């Protein structure tokens, strides 16, 4: 019915530029949809998917190709926007959400889900788009100030990262069993734990040419921690063991050979401070102290 | 009395309706009720006192065979035998017994 | 004032709190968009028509014939179709989760074998006291279909060493287990099956020859809830104090007819037992000694069951009556070593208790039947 | 704490909200109160006249199978009914909807065809000639 489709678009265009009207229209725009209903839906949520999809692409020239730094602002800006917009517009969509998409769905028929999940799957092809690969660089060469800087804006990849996270399959399988981390792995992860691995094996070479092996272990357990902390303010709480097992085997495990003539040369002359360290070291590996024991 | 309870729940079991536990022997149901046969037979008290569902269905084993089957559960309602000499042995426990049945 | 007005989703809904004979007799036959409604997915996907006897013998071509989606077969206490009937059926079993035919013996191996070849998907497979269900169908059964998820196989005495370990090497996703009198099951068919799934809470054994060498290893695994081992072949005991004291997460325990076990387990289980819900101890040949401790150093408990129980201390009773908060479960039933005083004074002192004994439960029975 | 709710024709009703809490104006009131109120201001209901939103709140105030209360309380013409049914739907209230689409199945139920027909005023569009038909499909009882 147009002449429900046009008072119906006219305020969902304005649902999503978020001007906050009253709650005199966004009951009135409830029973748009109730009064289609109950007079199926079809082809309303036909006009819905079409909406979300020409109001993304029409958004999306905007914002693209300007890489560093300011996809970021873009990405998480738009997305904040986009999700609560969402939330209200399923609000409002609940009668088709609870009677023709439920009586629809109700085998695992793929192609129809909730107006919330459709949302989410029109903006996960917003992601699977150029503006999933330079939003993840910038990640990257944000990250990349493991060196040095303080106005990093961490609010700027955490957020990106709960993206990765909402956009876990949605695509009523059976139900929602637990976490979704499969597009947050693919698209942010392999990439994050290959790029920390050379980082850190360049630093470890450049360093132990620098400087001797009595403080590369500071340096290597001060790195450690800052690794662990780093899982903390960028959260995502399944990544400490993989980046954890990551940096033991590019800190250590690869320095060894070094090690064990550190270890006798500290034995020689007794500096019972090192040989905690090398131990600790040493320990973080799995089955590692074994020249150590029998040189002791 | 009692009796007049006992009596009652019989004749109200004597009509395939009120009845609560289903017996079952190689096809054969005999429909009782869920206290009594709890307080005759100690075998029955184990399967029932486990459960608080709407309909049961116990099965016997082998071991206990029909023909004494019925008169057991009449001298569990009323006390009151019936016996020939031929079906004799497959009952001779006079604790009832016949079931398991170690006390 | 038009009924019809109303939304389909309305009528469905009224439509629903009517039974399948109410809507098969009355309802549809008052109007075409009745009878339209009347005849749907919604309806035919929960089918339940357990005990109907001798009236589906060939009618299993029409139930499922254009209906896609059956998932809640339910041909209990049949007695009317045969194997053609059912394998027809069988042949289509879109999605079918909860297959159900308790005491269907005219019913072999062939439904088995139809059903369990036709459905990748399943839920529960709880067949009951049909006969002449040879293990050769139950292999095929494990081997097609992995994804079943519960079984019950009670009083068919043909699962004797093949079919555990045949649904125990491919399957896993299993949760519920019970057993009956089910002989020539050897106890090298579970003790490899311990390892791979330890999500099991419900486990029943009753009246089957498992050795407790399997039970012994049963400290691996610590998710154990329901325990269901009457008349077992001489378990463990300090297995039992190990899973008690170690697995907080344990429901149930009944262990009844058991007489090689002693009376140090009761003793005991009042040392520590604080989330113990029930207790089914019939025939037990206890010492009247446990009481004290159960009443003085348990203080969590809501269900007591006394069974043929020769002596009793009414003392004991009537303290651990007032003692706790609760617990008013007595369910006495043939307790000779009983006085006049408790059945006389205790009805009228607490009238939140319902009592078992002869005397009462003959008025208030035909009273109860009288009114519904 | 105060909706200000208003009826079709034109009537403010005010609540406290617990009352008037239901999964279309609970679901609301939480995507849109992040920003500040507007004054209080009347949520109008153009599908709720002003004389079964008088009943509803009615309800939900006592709440805040088929019991007593609720048996009595249905006791209202069928014009009454059949629109409590629709004000239920519309405003999604979960609990009026199963106590009440149980009375018109109470009225349903064990009745045989003819005084259910009469009941509901349902004209018989249904011919004889394929009743014979209909009446052999539901042969199994």
């Amino acid at each position: 019915l147009d002449q429900i489709w046009d008072d119906l678009r006219a305020g969902i265009q304005q649902v999503y530029t978020r001007q906050s009207m009253a709650k005199s229209r966004y009951m009135e725009l409830y029973t748009h949809v109730y009064n289609y209903c109950t007079s199926v839906g079809l082809e309303l949520y036909k006009r819905l998917k079409e909406f979300l999809k020409n109001y993304l692409t029409n958004l999306l020239k905007d914002g693209e190709d300007l890489m560093d730094e300011s996809v970021l602002k873009f990405y998480t800006q738009q997305w904040e926007d986009y999700r609560f917009s969402s939330k209200v517009l399923n609000g409002i969509c609940a009668y088709l959400n609870r009677h023709w998409v439920r009586r629809e769905c109700d085998e695992g028929r793929k192609g129809i889900y909730e107006i919330y999940s459709l949302a989410l799957v029109t903006w996960r092809d917003c992601l699977f788009r150029p503006l999933n690969k330079q939003v993840t660089n910038a990640v990257l060469k944000l990250i990349e100030k493991e060196r040095n800087g303080e106005t990093i804006n961490t609010r700027l990849i955490s957020g990106v990262v709960q993206s990765y996270v909402e956009l876990g399959l949605n695509e009523d399988d059976a139900f929602a069993k637990g976490p979704t981390l499969t597009v947050y792995k693919e698209s942010f992860e392999s990439q994050f734990l290959a790029d920390t691995e050379r980082f850190y094996t360049r630093e470890s070479t450049e360093f132990l040419q620098q400087n001797p092996v009595t403080e590369y272990m500071k340096k290597a357990e001060a790195r450690l921690l800052e690794e662990q902390r780093r899982v903390q303010v960028y959260l995502h709480e399944s990544t400490q063991d993989e980046l954890a097992r990551k940096c033991e085997q590019v800190l250590i495990e690869k320095h060894l050979e070094i090690f064990h003539t550190e270890f006798q040369n500290l034995l020689d002359a007794d500096k019972n401070e090192d040989l905690g360290r090398m131990y600790n070291l040493v320990s973080r590996i799995q089955d590692g102290l074994g020249e150590l024991k029998k040189l002791l | 009395h009692s009796t007049n309870v006992l009596l009652s729940l019989n004749d109200q079991r004597k009509k395939d309706v009120l009845c609560d536990v289903t017996i079952f022997v190689e096809g054969q149901r005999f429909r009782a009720h869920r206290s009594v046969l709890a307080a005759c037979s100690s075998y029955f008290h184990s399967r029932i006192v486990g459960q608080a569902d709407g309909e049961l269905n116990i099965t016997l084993p082998e071991e206990v065979t029909v023909k004494g089957f019925e008169p057991l559960i009449q001298f569990a309602y009323t006390a009151k035998l019936i016996l020939s000499k031929e079906n004799v042995d497959e009952v001779c426990k006079c604790v009832e017994f016949l079931s398991v049945h170690n006390i | 004032p038009d009924i019809n007005q109303l939304p389909p989703s309305i009528l469905l809904k009224i439509f629903s709190n009517l039974s399948l004979d109410e809507r098969c007799l009355s309802a549809s036959l008052v109007c075409k968009y009745w009878r339209d409604l009347c005849l749907d997915f919604q309806f035919w996907k929960q089918l339940d028509l357990s005990s109907r006897q001798q009236v589906t013998d060939e009618l299993l071509e029409k139930i499922a014939s254009r209906s896609q989606n059956i998932i809640e077969i339910n041909i209990s206490d049949c007695r009317s179709m045969s194997d053609n009937g059912v394998c027809v059926l069988a042949f289509k079993c879109p999605g079918l989760l909860r297959y159900t035919a308790y005491r269907c013996k005219q019913l072999s191996d062939t439904s088995i074998i139809a059903v369990a070849s036709h459905c990748p998907l399943l839920q529960k497979v709880h067949v009951g006291n049909q006969d002449k269900l040879t293990d050769e169908g139950l292999k095929q059964l494990g081997s097609k279909c992995r994804e079943l998820k519960d079984i019950h196989f009670g009083q068919c005495y043909k699962i004797s060493d093949e079919g555990m370990i045949v649904i125990a090497k491919g399957c896993l996703k299993l949760q519920r287990i019970y057993m009956q009198e089910n002989k020539l099951v050897t106890d090298q068919s579970v003790k490899a099956f311990a390892e791979h799934c330890p999500e099991l809470q419900y486990v029943g054994f009753m009246g089957c020859s498992v050795t407790s060498k399997g039970v012994i290893h049963l400290t691996k695994l610590r998710n154990l809830s329901s325990l269901d081992l009457r008349h077992i072949t001489e378990l463990d005991n300090e297995t039992v104090m190990e899973i008690v004291k170690r697995c907080k997460n344990l429901s149930s325990l009944n262990l009844c007819l058991n007489w090689i076990i002693n009376d140090r387990c009761v003793e005991v289980i009042a040392k520590e037992g604080q989330n113990l819900k029930e207790l089914y101890l019939v025939s037990c040949k206890i010492t009247d000694y446990a009481l004290i401790a159960i009443g003085r150093y348990s203080m969590t408990i809501e269900t007591v069951d006394v069974g043929w129980c020769k002596e009793i201390t009414d003392q004991g009773a009537t303290l651990i009556a007032q003692s706790s908060k609760s617990l008013r479960y007595l369910g006495l039933m043939r307790c000779d070593k009983v006085n006049e005083v408790t059945v006389e004074q205790l009805v009228q002192q607490y009238p939140h208790i319902t009592f078992s004994t002869v005397l009462q439960d003959c008025k208030r029975t035909l009273e109860r039947a009288y009114q519904m | 704490p105060s909706i200000k709710l208003q009826s079709s024709d034109g009537e403010i009703f005010e609540v406290d909200v617990e009352i008037a809490k239901q999964s279309t104006i609970k679901t609301m009131l939480e995507d849109l109160g992040m920003d500040d109120e507007g004054d209080d201001d009347p949520v109008p209901l153009p599908n709720v006249n002003a004389a079964i939103l008088k009943k509803v709140i009615q309800w939900c105030t006592h709440h805040k199978d088929i019991p007593v209360w609720d048996q009595e309380f249905l006791k209202v013409d069928q014009g009454t009914l059949f629109e409590l049914i629709l004000a239920a739907n519309y405003l999604d209230i979960k609990g009026l909807l199963d106590v009440t689409c149980k009375t018109v199945a109470n009225m349903i139920k064990g009745k045989t065809p003819e005084e259910i027909r009469k009941t509901f005023n349902i004209k018989n569009d249904f011919t004889e000639e394929e009743e014979a038909q209909v009446r052999k499909e539901n042969q199994w009882c």
